[PDB]
RNA sequence: GAACUUGAGUGCAGAAGAGGAGAGUGGAAUUCCACGUGUAGCGGUGAAAUGCGUAGAGAUGUGGAGGAACACCAGUGGCGAAGGCGACUCUCUGGUCUGUAACUGACGCUGAGGAGCGAAAGCGUGGGGAGCGAACAGGAUUAGAUACCCUGGUAGUCCACGCCGUAAACGAUGAGUGCUAAGUGUUAGGGGGUUUCCGCCCCUUAGUGCUGCAGCUAACGCAUUAAGCACUCCGCCUGGGGAGU
């Protein structure tokens, strides 16, 4: 467990202090999980019931990334560039 | 967004009254069917949802309705816009169409003159 | 959190039976655990026999260990001739 | 792992080849190597004794270290190399006090890994122990006959031997033809699979890769003459027309057991393959 | 019927308890049915487990008699 | 463009589970081998015979080797998108449910093509091979018997990796959402009664069953787990053959 990645990027783009529904702290997790899970995919390469599970993960960070996107164009250039994403 | 089949189920069943999730529009269809005689009155709530307080439509007061067998249809997602000549009447009579207006609605008088077709029930 | 509970083969002097048990605390400690309770059940009826002994000598430690210790008393108690049956269970 | 080459030219169609992913060098140690020539299966009579020897590379000998008789120093591993005379590759070992030795790369093994030789070893892939020291169960290499002479089976690339039993002075091992047999619980043996377990699999793919390793070509008896082998002869091409197939020394070839009857070592063969 | 676990309020079965998984046997050793010990589904599952792990290390028989 | 929190997510706190992948481990039974005791049958069928047995079978006792599947638990029970998933343990890992509403503020639904997964059989390479057993052989049966029955028995069934992409892959019922009597089981929760709990009772969420209103239906039947009343999007049908050629 880590609330280390949530205040980390709740701060960058803050509505509360204790912000935890913001686009950006949501695609972060959801980032640490779908790469947590990629590690076990390299290992346990025939884990499919996982895989189908890292699937939905890509979905749904890949549509909280369209949101911001259309949202705030800025915010989504801040976010992608701290994650390492590309899109 | 469809109390259309609220009202034709709880009509079928010839319940008392029904609780509709309020919209300005589903506001303003409620008072067209009530120019009959449907609604008493509604209870306004402390806003926490914008419709929690409903519709609170009462058509069956009584244990039976004077106004039964309510019906209704033309209401798909694929738009259907009326001409103010070609408004349909409803059983040629007997039946309305809320045709939704820049300012007006009802019978075919009330589209050559008001105007705007737009939706189109029965 | 890990019970782990092995069974000692029945043919131990009591001098023997402390070096055992001393070795595989020592393979658990040494590997990153902290034993947390110990506990000696002391000889046993088995309900089966195994490796020829009807009897033996039971034995409980408690560890707060991450994996890599209690993994490596398993592999040491497989090898060992004198632990004759062992199970690792997770704590609740 | 195996790779596999495209089809460029006939010669290369089929032919597949090591990657050579475990080696991790390409110069041998200097101090461990001996000069080898090629004996074309001749013998001391200058007489070729065993046919389809002959040619293929020059090589030198890696004096690989089957004794495993440094006990209780450990051993670093080095290298991994190749090793033209031998289907497995080689370890080089750098122990504690500046001796460098080779042994067979079993599957596994890394640089960095400390080895372990003598009776008070764990049991790791790489280490030796006397055989009495080995679990049941365990699966060896490089496992000596005689005490001090050196591993002599179980030392080809993948190949594996299990220890089945123990008789006091024998251990029952399981060796990798399938045959279990009793061997002598003072010998040792070294722990894990060889490595290269892919050797297997090489199809050598043109006449002259072959060639390389020193396979001259065969020619099969059924088309020679009748003064050089029993199928010879014949006009037109010719059946084996004979009770049996044939040696071309005129023994039975074809299921005819060679084993020398009375052989001493029949009263330690437990099961045979 | 009655839950054993249920009615005295035991929320967590311990394998190496046998004297209380001695009760859930039958003579030859075979895990005695809900319909007969009357225990609830949860803890018939936790009790399962707790037998089969006291019979890995022959706390309990796997058949005897 | 600005708001909102009911949708949809996040956080926090609980819960159950044969969900998946990897490594190791256990007991029962079958088979084979060895050995002790013992001796004439065993086995099999509708009835037989081929088989296996005096080179000592079968039975019985003990030990060894090996493979595969996991009694009891076990339940219109559970989990999973489906196919499926059932000994035990650890390692890694996916989802669901409940509660709380701190946070986000339509971020949603569906989804041609595409990509992936996908019983069994089959195929490739390399392993393994107890039991079972296409083919094949023999014994019967029969008019015949290229079957059913019997005795054997190869591939295969198992493992790793790759391929194949189909099943009455079925609920013969696409997904999402809302709405529309009841009664009764059961799985995992939650809240609240008088009560010290247990227990009883009331309420409630999400599954899983049975019965049954209205409505629907050609009828059979379906019926809050709809085949009812609606809206969105996808897939598919258009007489039987010819031909899934
Ligand atoms: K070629
Ligand atoms: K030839
Ligand atoms: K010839
Ligand atoms: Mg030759
Ligand atoms: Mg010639
Ligand atoms: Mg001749
Ligand atoms: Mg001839
Ligand atoms: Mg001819
Ligand atoms: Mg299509
Ligand atoms: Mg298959
Ligand atoms: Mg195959
Ligand atoms: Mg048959
Ligand atoms: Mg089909
Ligand atoms: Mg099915
Ligand atoms: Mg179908
Ligand atoms: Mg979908």
């Amino acid at each position: 467990i880590t609330q280390e990645r949530k205040n980390q990027l709740i701060n960058e783009f803050k509505t509360h202090e204790s912000d935890t529904g913001s686009p950006e702290v949501q695609i972060a997790i959801l980032t640490d999980s779908i790469n947590n899970l990629n590690e076990h995919l390299r290992t346990h390469k025939k884990d499919h019931h996982s895989r189908r599970g890292l699937l939905k993960m890509v979905g749904k960070r890949r549509n909280l990334l369209t949101y911001l996107r259309n949202k705030d164009v800025t915010r989504y250039r801040e976010l992608i560039n701290k994650l390492g994403l590309r899109r | 967004a469809d109390m259309l089949t609220r009202i034709r189920n709880a009509n079928m069943v010839r319940h008392e009254k029904l609780e509709i999730p309020a919209s300005k529009l589903k506001r303003e269809i409620a008072e067209i069917l009530k120019r009959e005689g449907f609604i008493r009155d509604v209870e306004f709530v402390e806003d926490s949802k914008q419709g929690i307080i409903r519709v609170f439509l009462k058509y069956g007061q009584n244990n039976e309705r004077v106004i039964t067998g309510l019906k209704r249809i033309s209401k798909p997602g694929l738009r259907v816009y009326a001409k103010s000549n070609e408004v349909p009447r409803v059983l040629n009579g007997l039946g309305i169409a809320i045709i939704s207006t820049s300012q007006g609605v009802l019978t075919d008088k009330e589209a050559r003159a008001k105007q705007a077709g737009g939706e189109v029930l029965a | 959190k890990y019970e782990v509970m092995y069974i000692i083969r029945p043919n131990i002097d009591e001098e023997s039976k402390k070096a055992v048990i001393e070795r595989f605390n020592n393979v658990l400690t040494s590997n990153g655990a902290e034993i947390t309770g110990t506990k000696d059940w002391g000889k046993r009826r088995l309900a089966y026999e195994i490796n020829d002994f009807r009897d033996g000598f039971y034995q409980i430690v408690n560890v707060q260990s991450d994996a890599a210790a209690v993994q490596e008393f398993d592999r040491l108690a497989k090898i060992s001739d004198d632990i004759i049956r062992h199970i690792v269970v997770k704590e609740e | 792992a195996i790779k596999k080459y495209k089809p460029t030219s006939n010669g290369r169609r089929g032919m597949t080849t090591s990657d050579f992913a475990e080696i991790t060098t390409d110069k041998p140690e200097k101090s461990l190597l001996a000069p080898l020539h090629k004996k074309g299966g001749r013998n001391n009579q200058g007489k070729l004794t065993v046919r389809h020897q002959g040619g293929g590379h020059k090589r030198q000998y890696r004096v690989i270290d089957f004794k495993r008789d440094k006990d209780g120093i450990p051993g670093r591993v080095a290298t991994v190399e190749y090793d033209p005379n031998r289907s497995a590759n080689i370890a080089l070992i750098n122990y504690a006090d500046g001796e460098k030795r080779y042994i067979l790369a079993p599957k596994g093994i890394q640089v960095g890994t400390e080895i372990m030789s003598g009776p008070e070893a764990d049991i790791k892939v790489g280490n030796a122990l006397p055989l009495i020291n080995i679990p049941v169960g365990t699966v060896v290499h490089n496992i000596e006959l005689k005490p001090g002479k050196g591993g002599q089976l179980v030392r080809s690339a993948g190949t594996s031997a299990q220890v089945l039993g123990k008789e006091g002075k024998y251990v029952l091992v399981r060796l990798n033809s399938g045959e279990v047999r009793m061997i002598l619980s003072a010998c040792r043996a070294s722990i894990g699979q060889v490595g290269n377990e892919q050797h297997e699999l090489i199809n050598i793919g043109k006449a002259g890769r072959s060639r390389w390793k020193g396979i001259r070509p065969t020619v099969r008896g059924s088309v020679m003459n009748p003064n050089d082998h029993p199928h010879g002869g014949g006009e037109g091409r010719a059946p084996i027309g004979r009770k049996s197939p044939m040696s071309p020394w005129g023994k039975p070839t074809l299921g005819f057991k060679t084993r020398k009857k009375k052989n001493k070592s029949d009263k330690f063969i437990v099961r045979r393959r | 019927k009655v839950c054993y676990f249920t009615s005295n309020g035991i929320t967590h079965i311990d394998y190496k308890d046998v004297d209380l998984l001695k009760k859930f046997v039958s003579e030859r050793g075979k895990i005695l049915p809900r319909r007969v010990t009357g225990t609830n589904a949860k803890y018939q599952r936790k009790l399962t487990a707790a037998i089969k792990r006291a019979r890995q290390m022959a706390l309990l028989p796997y058949v005897s008699g």
